[PDB]
């Protein structure tokens, strides 16, 4: 869920994994982390009223 | 003599074990081999039949009743002097 | 944590995917780079033929560029891969490096 | 790391400037109290 | 075309390293410097009395 | 004393400073070791084209950057704790000479029989004999009989000094209100000079050291000479 | 508006930056007071006078590049900096706290320059020593100044720990385990740990000093019972512990540039490093006494503190062996800051084993208060502390300002400092096995070629300074813009652009439990 | 006519293997160097010079030589 | 809002690189001076 | 060709061997005649040009292997600068001698040197190795 039109995403690829993988995510396609190719779509809302 | 690691803000089983192997038992084996150094047959002190020692008021209930349980005959005298 | 022939096997299986995409071309070939080997010529077939279903001529080159790479001082290998090649090579009209001219400074 | 062009390139000539300005800013007052030292002591 | 290191490279080296070794030699053999280099088989020892 | 371009330690005139000497020589040996492995190594990683980019393990590898350097500090420590205990040693001193340090010279007081006390000043440039050692030369020396075991007993009567020999391998800090115990042993006789090792204002540089070691019965009269 | 950024600041990057100016400016201070000395000691003779003026010169050339220049720099600016990014962290816990730690170094400085204009300046050492540092020898106002700068950086340093390790335990994405920072996190965490617990000890010796010298109390004074030796104790309990402060993100820094620089993906051994600088901390608190082995102590306690200090090599190995590790198979991409980083190994290397012979009661008898003490410790500050700051300045400049830095002249600049520190302090190792005193205006004849040679050195170290000013302004003036950085999947600070916005992570980054 | 078939695996393995070995010799025998030329040296020189050493007549030619203030 | 980006994050202003340098020459020529002149007055009184 | 500031959140392209097929082509936009070429990669490879091929493998791709791959004379203006650098600070050198450091004292004149370098061998300094051992007592001179 995002207020803007990119995110940028952390991926522990496994459990304990000493390092994030960090990429921007874009409304779009979903997209996969380069390292282990899970999936993750961006879910436009907001807070107004 | 203080401590300085800093909160291991994590999980704690994970954090316990870094301390189990990290710091617990590398001090174990630090202080073992500070006696695997200063260990050995230091020489055994001169009899003196000083009265505040080797209280006998009764007989142990064991032996001849003159020996103590966990009796070394190396370093531990009877009232009389060493065994030998 | 598998033998040599598991790895060749497990990687060629890989890219003989027939809806890869080239999301997961890119991803195989830089995730194999990093390892300490110079890839089989069967994977480097597999993914030769990956370019083709992928109607990227581009990247086939590239891959070639990468192998003699990998390689390093160790000048023989390079060659021995482009024999072993040879037939897919000549089947898909892919050119080489060297023939493109792309080992010229 | 890929850069843009400069916007204000900094020719040779512009760089030999700040080069002797920058050397003289350091060297100059530093010279000036080193030169006149054998005075200071007169007192 | 050619860059700075293919068109300098080789005046930059040379004049450089031929200054340096000028200066230095001059700094060290002709201002009068004093070294204080071990006197061994160099100083001969005088009667101080 | 220290000589032009020298590079290491004084020549020991002490049985203790040659005991540094062979010591100091032994932790160099593994130093000169430990500086080229590394040297090494750092070159060799960085003069290969080959590569390996992806995640590596470490415990097995670990365990050798451990054990060894454990072994290779007990092998210095073993040494330098039985050089340490050896300073102390049940030694039977035959002298007791006082030194207090001021600003900015050292007074010397010998009071085992006698009561006889004395100042050691510096010799200003402009007063040295030719052939005399700017810096380090002393007006009166401290006279000490040779082949001797000596106790030193080391204080100030104002800042902190340091009571400093190389060539014997001493120095002890004067501490006011504090009586520091060193020992002195001379192999021969000579000359042997020192500094003060201890920021005390404004002639710190400028307050030395020098002993005279000579046979016991020059130094008798030495004594009797000097009350 | 400009009032209201810079005076008034609540953002953790506009702070970094008037660290990064203060601790340059510091610089500049700490050259001359360096240059200075090895005016006076590169011929035999006295140049300024008595060893007075020269030891008030020695004092504050260690004070400006510890106090002014290493520890704001390193901690204040590359702490502020990073540390919130590289966690995803919008700014710090306390950031009017932040300001207040910034704008008390200043003044903290001025009462050092005040010390050094009032009566004769303080000439004590850094380590301000009773009974010198007292009211009899140093009467006047110069080592009151001088306490007084030191309670204010001490204040500073202390309320920028709290504000780091509250920011680091506290303000991390929830999924994100300690265990998933950097490893430039790690290093301020537990150097905030070791100025936290310190510090306060510091301030407390410094303390009775001033109620020494101004209210007639006698805590190092012999005649009301006292004992000098005291405020040794005191002072080096903190001082061991200042050292480690001075590296430890150094450590850090390093960990990151090889890392990046051999195109790997993270550092080799990540919790070996992690267990290296928890141990680093922790033994260099019980190691203190190493300082003390020529003031009369019993000889029980003497083999305690060589064998103590020595046990710090192992955790110290892991690292460098690491380091070289994460250069094994990686494709190395020959910048200015992996030249700095590959400097550090092997100099720091060099004055940390140089120091394992300190470590020796037996021998610092000897080498206690020589150039040989100098030597080493010239060696893992000079040549690792400066080069851990060289380095990553180099390697970050481009976030904080948004343009490149021309590399050739960067290398240039590696190249004659590289010369010149090691030109002046190779020598000094002779020196003080020929039993050189420190802290002397003038020396004997004999140790002269060595102390001319020494001196050279710190006059191409100066090429080197005056250079960098100008290679600062270059890029500046050419303002060439960054466009793209490679690594960024690995490195979340370069993910907001170069440079990065007021406001970042106004929006904090998706994490997801596994 | 046909290449046969390399080495193609761990590369960067082998020639790790390979140099390990040579950094412990170079060490080690920089080690037995330092013992030869420097420290076997010093405890030989020190042997031999008070082996056959007179403190008296060292005392003697010092106090001809004028050098002592306690010895004329 | 303060203004965003290259040039824009700094208290000094690099819009003119000749007033930069003079901004320079001061800023860090001053830091060097002062020990000299510092070293100067203490010999300057007594 | 030409990248913006701006998209620095966006997959941006990079020559780097241990990624060699990065994220998005190095021409993102193409011509009449490129875009007939891109139709051509979707025929047999072998009815293209050596041209033909050169081309599209430098759409999606800035510099080649080799070109990436290839040693400058970087060093040649890092030693010889660094150099001229290290000159010029002799040039202070000089200065400081000439103007600032006053005559160095008279126990450094040749004759107090020659006595006093008597002197120390009149009381055996280092003379187990140091010094007095580099001098022959009875043939009286240094040591050959
Ligand atoms: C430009 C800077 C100046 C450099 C200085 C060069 C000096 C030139 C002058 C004439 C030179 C003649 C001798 C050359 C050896 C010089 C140093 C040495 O080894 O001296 C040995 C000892 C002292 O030992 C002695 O006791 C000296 C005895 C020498 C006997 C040899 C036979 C006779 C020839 C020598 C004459 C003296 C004999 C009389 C004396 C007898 C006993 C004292 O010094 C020490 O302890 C120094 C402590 C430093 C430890 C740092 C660790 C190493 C860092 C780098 C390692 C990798 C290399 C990359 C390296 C890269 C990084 C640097
Ligand atoms: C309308 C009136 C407003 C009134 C308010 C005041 C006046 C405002 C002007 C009017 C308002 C309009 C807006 C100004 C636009 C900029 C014009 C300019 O260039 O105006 C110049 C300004 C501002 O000057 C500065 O900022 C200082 C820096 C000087 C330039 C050198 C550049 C450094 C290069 C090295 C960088 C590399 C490292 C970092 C690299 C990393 C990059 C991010 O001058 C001053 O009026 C000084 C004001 C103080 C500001 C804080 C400075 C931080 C102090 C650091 C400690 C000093 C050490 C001593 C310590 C103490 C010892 C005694
Ligand atoms: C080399 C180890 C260094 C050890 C030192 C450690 C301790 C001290 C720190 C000291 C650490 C510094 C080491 C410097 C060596 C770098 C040379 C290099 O590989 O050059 C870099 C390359 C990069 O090449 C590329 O564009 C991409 C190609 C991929 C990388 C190429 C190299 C990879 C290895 C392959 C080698 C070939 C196979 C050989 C096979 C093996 C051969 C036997 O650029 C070029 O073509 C040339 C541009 C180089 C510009 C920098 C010069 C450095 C000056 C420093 C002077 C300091 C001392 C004072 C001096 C001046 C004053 C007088
Ligand atoms: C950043 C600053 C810094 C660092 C990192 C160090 C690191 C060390 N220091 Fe030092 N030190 C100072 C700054 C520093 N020091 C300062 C300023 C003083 C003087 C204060 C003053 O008096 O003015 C001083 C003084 C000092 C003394 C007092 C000397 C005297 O006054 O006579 C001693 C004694 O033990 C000592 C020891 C050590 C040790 C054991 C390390 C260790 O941390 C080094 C460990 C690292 C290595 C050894 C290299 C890496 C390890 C390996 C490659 C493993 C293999 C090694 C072996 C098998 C041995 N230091
Ligand atoms: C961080 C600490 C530090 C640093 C960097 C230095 C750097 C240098 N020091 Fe100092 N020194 C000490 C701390 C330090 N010193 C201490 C603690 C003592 C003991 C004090 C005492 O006895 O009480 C001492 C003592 C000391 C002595 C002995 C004094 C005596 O006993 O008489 C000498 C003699 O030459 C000396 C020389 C030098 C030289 C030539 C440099 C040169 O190597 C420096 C060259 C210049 C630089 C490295 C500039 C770097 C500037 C920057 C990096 C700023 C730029 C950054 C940005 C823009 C972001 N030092
Ligand atoms: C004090 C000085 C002492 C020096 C210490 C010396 C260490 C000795 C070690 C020597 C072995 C060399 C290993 C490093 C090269 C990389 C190895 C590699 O690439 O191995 C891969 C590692 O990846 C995996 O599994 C993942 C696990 C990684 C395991 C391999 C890396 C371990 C070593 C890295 C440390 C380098 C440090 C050197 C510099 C200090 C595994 O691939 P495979 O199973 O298919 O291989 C099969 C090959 N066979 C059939 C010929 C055996
Ligand atoms: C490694 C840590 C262990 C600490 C616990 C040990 C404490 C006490 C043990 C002493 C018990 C013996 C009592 C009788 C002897 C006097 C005390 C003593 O032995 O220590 C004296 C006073 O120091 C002192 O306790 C100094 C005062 C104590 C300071 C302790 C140091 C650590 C402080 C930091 C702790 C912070 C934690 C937070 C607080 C809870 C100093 O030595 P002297 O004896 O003058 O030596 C005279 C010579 O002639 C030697 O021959
Ligand atoms: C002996 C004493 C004399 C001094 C020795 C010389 C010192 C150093 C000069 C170094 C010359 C440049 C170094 C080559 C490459 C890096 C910088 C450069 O030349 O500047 C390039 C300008 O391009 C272009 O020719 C566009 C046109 C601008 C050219 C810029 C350089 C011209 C002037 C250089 C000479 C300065 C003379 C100094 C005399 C005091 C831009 O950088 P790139 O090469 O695109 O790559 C850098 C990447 O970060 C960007 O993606
Ligand atoms: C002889 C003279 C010597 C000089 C001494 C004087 C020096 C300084 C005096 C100035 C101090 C008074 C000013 C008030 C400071 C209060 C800071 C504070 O209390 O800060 C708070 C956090 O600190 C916390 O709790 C935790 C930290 C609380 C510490 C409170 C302030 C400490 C000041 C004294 C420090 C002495 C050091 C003690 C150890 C030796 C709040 O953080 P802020 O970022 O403010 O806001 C964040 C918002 O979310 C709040 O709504
Ligand atoms: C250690 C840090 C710096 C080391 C290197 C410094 C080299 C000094 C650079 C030149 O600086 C000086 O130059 C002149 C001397 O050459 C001095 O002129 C002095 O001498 C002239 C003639 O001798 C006079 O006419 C002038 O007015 C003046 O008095 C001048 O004032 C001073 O700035
Ligand atoms: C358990 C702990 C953390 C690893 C993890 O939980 O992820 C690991 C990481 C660092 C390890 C230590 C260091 O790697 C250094 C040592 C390595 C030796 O082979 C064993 C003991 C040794 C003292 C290790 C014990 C344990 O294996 C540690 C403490
Ligand atoms: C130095 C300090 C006293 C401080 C002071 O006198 O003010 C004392 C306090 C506790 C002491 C330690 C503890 O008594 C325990 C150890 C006892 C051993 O005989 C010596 C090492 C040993 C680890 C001690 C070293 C040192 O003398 C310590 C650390
Ligand atoms: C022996 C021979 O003719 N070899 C060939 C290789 O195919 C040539 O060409
Ligand atoms: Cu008395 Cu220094
Ligand atoms: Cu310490
Ligand atoms: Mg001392
Ligand atoms: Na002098
Ligand atoms: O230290
Ligand atoms: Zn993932």
């Amino acid at each position: 869920p995002s207020i803007t039109n990119k995110r940028i995403v952390g991926c522990i690829c496994e459990e304990d994994n000493s390092t994030v993988i960090w990429f921007w995510l874009h409304k779009g396609e979903a997209q996969r982390c380069p390292s282990c190719g899970t999936h993750y779509k961006l879910v436009p809302h907001q807070l107004a009223h | 003599a203080s401590a300085a690691k800093g909160d291991h803000g994590g999980t704690g089983a994970r954090t316990w074990r870094f301390l189990t192997f990290g710091l617990a038992l590398p001090s174990v084996a630090l202080c073992t081999l500070n006696s695997w150094l200063h260990s050995g047959h230091r020489e055994r002190p001169a009899f003196i039949p000083y009265h505040h020692l080797r209280i006998r008021t009764k007989p142990f209930s064991w032996g001849d009743g003159n020996h103590t349980f966990f009796h070394n005959p190396r370093v531990n005298p009877l009232p009389t002097g060493y065994e030998k | 944590h598998e033998t040599d022939e598991e790895f060749d096997a497990r990687w060629v299986t890989y890219f003989n995917k027939p809806d890869i995409d080239a999301w997961e071309l890119r991803k195989g070939m830089n995730t194999l780079v990093g390892y300490d080997l110079v890839p089989e010529p069967k994977i480097i077939d597999a993914a030769l033929r990956a370019c083709r279903r992928l109607n990227d001529f581009a990247s086939a080159v590239r891959i070639l560029e990468v192998v003699k790479d990998k390689a390093g001082p160790h000048k023989e290998i390079y060659p021995y891969v482009i024999q072993e090649l040879r037939p897919t090579l000549n089947e898909l009209g892919i050119s080489t490096p060297e023939e493109l001219g792309l080992d010229k400074v | 790391i890929t850069a843009k062009p400069a916007k204000t390139p900094t020719s040779p000539k512009e760089q030999a400037i700040g080069l002797s300005v920058t050397f003289l800013s350091f060297l100059l007052p530093a010279g000036w109290v080193l030169y006149h030292l054998d005075n200071y002591k007169k007192s | 075309a050619p860059d700075f290191h293919d068109k300098y490279g080789n005046a930059v080296l040379a004049s450089g390293a031929t200054f340096c070794v000028a200066v230095w030699v001059y700094m060290a053999t002709q201002i009068g410097i004093e070294w204080n280099p071990s006197p061994v088989g160099r100083v001969t020892p005088k009667e101080w009395r | 004393m220290a000589y032009p371009m020298q590079l290491g330690f004084q020549d020991a005139t002490s049985p203790i400073m040659e005991e540094l000497l062979h010591f100091h020589d032994h932790t160099l040996m593994i130093v000169f070791l430990i500086s080229s492995l590394v040297l090494y190594i750092i070159s060799l990683m960085l003069t290969t084209k080959l590569t390996h980019t992806s995640t590596m393990d470490a415990q097995e590898v670990e365990t050798i950057w451990t054990i060894l350097p454990a072994i290779i500090l007990i092998l210095i420590a073993l040494p330098s704790l039985r050089i340490l205990y050896m300073m102390d040693e049940i030694n039977n001193p035959s002298l007791t000479v006082k030194t207090m340090g001021h600003q900015w010279y050292w007074s010397y007081e010998y009071t085992d029989y006698e009561d006889l006390s004395f100042d050691s000043y510096m010799i200003p440039t402009s007063e040295l004999k030719p052939g005399e050692l700017r810096l380090l030369e002393v007006d009166n020396r401290v006279v000490l009989p040779m082949e001797m075991t000596i106790r030193m007993l080391v204080s100030s009567e104002d800042v902190l000094h340091s009571w400093a020999v190389p060539s014997l391998g001493l120095k002890t800090d004067a501490i006011p209100g504090r009586l520091n115990q060193t020992t002195l042993m001379s192999s021969r006789p000579g000359l042997y000079y020192g500094q003060c090792s201890e920021i005390c204002g404004s002639n710190h540089s400028f307050m030395p050291i020098v002993l005279e070691l000579v046979p016991l019965k020059y130094f008798e009269k030495w004594s009797a000479s000097m009350l | 508006m400009f009032i209201n950024r810079w005076l008034f600041s609540t953002n953790h990057k506009d702070i970094g930056t008037l660290y990064l100016l203060f601790g340059a400016w510091a610089g500049m201070v700490g050259t001359a007071l360096s240059l200075l000395i090895r005016a006076e000691l590169g011929q035999p003779g006295t140049l300024l006078g008595d060893d007075q003026i020269y030891n008030v010169v020695v004092t504050a050339h260690a004070f400006v590049m510890i106090f002014f220049m290493v520890m704001p720099i390193m901690i204040g600016g590359f702490g502020n900096w990073l540390v919130p990014l590289m966690i995803g962290a919008p700014d710090m816990a306390f950031p009017r706290m932040n300001n207040m730690s910034f704008w008390l170094l200043p003044p903290s400085f001025l009462l050092l320059l005040a010390s050094s204009m009032v009566e004769a300046g303080a000439g004590t050492g850094w380590t301000v020593y009773p009974p010198l540092a007292g009211n009899l020898a140093h009467a006047g106002a110069s080592v009151d100044l001088t306490i007084f700068s030191l309670h204010l950086a001490g204040v500073s340093s202390i309320l920028g720990a709290i504000n780091f390790i509250t920011t680091i335990i506290n303000m991390k994405p929830p999924a994100m385990s300690q265990y998933q920072t950097p490893l430039f996190v790690w290093s301020v965490m537990i150097t905030a740990v070791l100025l936290l617990l310190s510090l306060p000890v510091l301030a407390a010796g410094i303390t009775m000093l001033l109620t020494d010298r101004n209210l007639n109390t006698t805590f190092f004074d012999p005649a009301g019972g006292g004992d000098p030796i005291l405020y040794q104790h005191l002072f080096w309990f903190f001082g061991h512990p200042e050292v480690y402060i001075l590296i430890l993100p150094g450590f850090g820094m390093i960990s990151h540039i090889v890392t990046y620089y051999s195109g790997k993906k993270e550092p080799f051994g990540y919790m070996g490093m992690v267990w290296a600088m928890m141990s680093i901390g922790f033994l260099g608190f019980i190691v203190w006494a190493h300082h003390m082995f020529t003031v009369g102590m019993d000889v029980d306690t003497r083999a305690y503190f060589t064998s103590a200090t020595m046990i710090i090599a192992i955790p110290t190995g892991v690292k460098v062996f690491s380091w070289l590790a994460t250069l094994h198979g990686g494709n190395i991409k020959w910048s200015p800051a992996m030249m700095w980083a590959l400097g550090f190994i092997f100099l720091f290397t060099v004055g940390g084993l140089t120091g394992i012979v300190l470590a020796n009661s037996s021998l610092d008898i000897v080498l206690h208060d020589t150039y040989y003490v100098v030597a080493h410790f010239h060696y893992v500050l000079s040549m690792g502390a400066v080069f851990a700051i060289m380095g990553g300045f180099v390697h970050w400049f481009p976030l904080f300002s948004g343009y490149t830095l021309n590399d050739t002249w960067a290398k240039i600049h590696f190249a004659i400092m590289f010369v010149g520190v090691n030109m002046t302090f190779f020598p000094q190792h002779f020196l003080g096995l020929s039993g050189m005193p420190r802290r002397y205006s003038d020396y004997p004849d004999a140790y002269t070629m060595w102390n001319t040679i020494s001196s050279m050195g710190s006059f191409i170290s100066l090429t080197a300074v005056m250079l960098m000013v100008f290679i600062i302004w270059e890029a500046f003036a050419s303002k060439r813009e960054v466009l793209t950085v490679d690594l960024t999947t690995t490195n979340l600070e370069w993910l907001n652009g170069c440079p990065p916005p007021y406001h970042t992570f106004e929006e904090p980054t998706y994490v997801n439990l596994k | 006519t046909a290449l046969a078939k390399p080495q193609m695996r761990g590369l960067l393995a082998r020639r790790l293997r390979f140099h390990i070995v040579g950094a412990f010799m170079v060490s080690l025998g920089f080690a037995t160097f330092y013992k030869f030329a420097v420290a076997e040296k010093r405890k030989k020189a020190y042997a031999d010079f008070y082996r056959n050493y007179d403190s008296m007549k060292d005392f003697e030619e010092m106090r001809k030589a004028g050098i002592f203030q306690s010895a004329k | 809002h303060y203004e965003e980006g290259p040039g824009k994050n700094i208290p000094f202003s690099v819009e003119n690189k000749w007033r930069l340098l003079a901004m320079m020459t001061l800023f860090f020529g001053s830091g060097f001076a002062a020990p000299f002149f510092i070293v100067r007055h203490q010999l300057l009184k007594k | 060709s030409v990248v913006k500031s701006e998209d620095y959140a966006l997959p941006s392209y990079v020559d780097r061997r241990d990624y060699p097929l990065p994220d998005v082509a190095h021409v993102k936009n193409l011509s009449a005649s490129q875009k007939a070429l891109k139709e051509k990669e979707k025929a047999s490879w072998s009815s293209l040009s050596i041209d033909e091929k050169v081309e599209l493998y430098r759409l999606k791709f800035k510099e080649s292997f080799a070109e990436m791959n290839r040693s400058t004379n970087e060093w040649k203006t890092v030693v010889g600068a660094a150099m001229f650098f290290i000159g010029f600070t002799a040039l202070l050198l000089i200065w400081e001698k000439h103007y600032v450091y006053g005559p160095i004292p008279h126990t450094f004149e040749e004759e107090w040197v020659a006595k006093q370098t008597k002197r120390m061998l009149d009381m055996k300094v280092a003379p187990i190795q140091g010094f007095s051992a580099k001098w022959d007592y009875d043939k009286n001179e240094w040591k050959k």
